[PDB]
């Protein structure tokens, strides 16, 4: 009865806009253009894509937002789902964002 | 340098292939882990790595910064009391000048004897000064 | 007829200095991707 | 040019340019300074450095007798940046950028 999230790895680099996370020993791993989250603090999580999967185990990430917030050596949780947005007749008349957001 | 015939034969095999607790995928840090994983396993301990690991750990406190570049385990002395296997490793490592991977190579053989031996690890992340509650 | 040669002899000039730069850094692209791995070598011999 | 201390050894020469190898214990070579080259052992070639990287090799220009630059050649290091004289002194006179007559 937790809301256990699914760590793959830390955060090891960050270039700019993108980023690249090392996989922890021994996690389930992550999979190729799913969404993952970077805790950029105990409440607050930062939105990435898989782009690449490196022989390395190494993994590059295009982040979206809370940038600003992305640190090396901070934990990532892999919701292990691609990209979904609210969609319907209730969006209309709105400014949105590609994540959905309003 | 004189390493043991046990390591001379074991560097000269195809282990990197062999089976292992874990299927990590490889990296540079892994190749390390696996030879000392697969040293320590013929001769059926593996705390001797990791007392070995801690030497280091301590030793390298002590050491001036960017030691890792200027290495010479050889002619360091904390390094001297080290197993026959780490300390070719540490040679190993010197050679190609990877010694900056050695607080990771112990984390993948960590992981490795934990598998074998079966024990789960659970990280508890708490505030800096905070780990005197863990009850919960 | 001299400004129009001028201007189609700067051009075939700067084409192959683009055409060339595209490749070379295709090139070094590929070679900062790959990465020496370990050396397994018998160290101690020497 | 006065030396201080040898700061490695000459590695790779691609034309005009090259590559030091640290020396044991690796001194260290200020940046952007002027190193010379032990090509014979009283002469010394100059050589301007441009990069220290992080394996602890250093780039180096070379200025004069790039010919006579070998990889294996020991390098010392000055610990200064360029100097040249300047004055009355110099008038009517013909020099190179190391300063030399």
């Amino acid at each position: 009865f937790f809301k256990t999230t699914e760590m793959i790895g830390y955060v090891h680099s960050i270039d700019g806009t993108i980023a690249t996370l090392i996989p922890a020993p021994g996690n389930p791993g992550v999979a190729y253009n799913t969404i993952i989250q970077i805790q950029v603090s105990p409440t607050t999580f930062a939105a990435g894509l898989v782009f690449n999967l490196e022989k390395d185990g190494r993994i590059g990430i295009i982040l979206m937002d809370n940038i600003t917030e992305v640190q090396s050596g901070q934990k990532v949780m892999a919701t292990g789902q691609l990209l979904h947005i609210p969609v319907g007749a209730g969006v209309l008349g709105k400014v949105v964002n590609p994540l959905g957001h309003e | 340098y004189t390493p043991p015939e046990g390591l001379k034969k074991l560097y000269a095999s195809d282990f990197e292939n062999s089976k292992y607790p874990l299927n990590i995928v490889p990296s540079d840090s892994v190749l390390f882990a696996k030879f000392l994983y697969k040293a320590a396993e013929e001769k059926g301990n593996f705390d001797n790595i990791l007392s070995d690991f801690q030497k280091i750990a301590a030793a390298a406190s002590k050491l001036p910064i960017f030691w890792e570049r200027t290495a010479v385990v050889e002619k360091i002395p904390e390094f001297k009391q080290l197993s026959e296997p780490t300390f070719f490793t540490l040679v190993w490592m010197q050679n190609n000048g990877m010694l900056e991977l050695i607080q990771e190579v112990a984390e993948v053989y960590e992981t490795f004897v934990n598998a074998k031996q079966k024990k789960a690890v659970a990280k508890i992340f708490v505030a800096p000064g905070g780990e005197k509650n863990v009850e919960e | 007829q001299q400004r129009t040669s001028s201007l189609y002899n700067k051009t075939r000039q700067f084409g192959i200095t683009a055409a060339l730069i595209e490749i070379l850094s295709a090139m070094s692209s590929l070679e900062g991707n790959a990465m020496k791995g370990v050396r397994r070598n018998k160290f101690w011999e020497g």
